[PDB]
């Protein structure tokens, strides 16, 4: 008997196909993620700022207070 | 990256060649009596697996 190179099938790779796919985000999905992390943003970082205005009055008034200076 | 994304995949494409013909690039493998050598049988087993992936 003579041996030569064998054939081998199976399931044939499967060629030509579309691997890509959408992942995560849709859409509509990620603007409401976007506006939402924006609408809690601004409101967070004005309560410091309102915060802020208690310690900017008594800042300045040292040196109202202050005339010997 | 794209450049090195397959070049891994080429240098593997280059061991078919070495093991179907003693050079690596350019061989005389082709030639007018057809194909000068026979595939080894360790060749069939490594195009299928190699084609899968």
């Amino acid at each position: 008997x003579x041996x030569x190179x064998x054939x081998x099938x199976x399931x044939x790779x499967x060629x030509x196909x579309x691997x890509x796919x959408x992942x995560x985000x849709x859409g509509y999905s990620m603007f409401a993620v976007g506006i939402g992390a924006l609408l809690f943003g601004y409101w967070s970082m004005m309560k410091w700022n309102r915060e802020r205005r208690r310690l900017q009055i008594e800042d300045f008034e040292a040196r109202i207070a202050l005339m010997p200076l | 990256t794209p450049f090195f994304w397959m070049f891994e995949e080429r240098e593997k494409m280059f061991e078919f060649y070495e093991r179907v013909s003693g050079a690596r690039m350019h061989a005389a493998y082709v030639r007018p009596g057809g194909v000068h050598q026979d595939l080894p049988l360790g060749l069939m087993d490594d195009i299928y697996e190699f084609s899968k992936n």
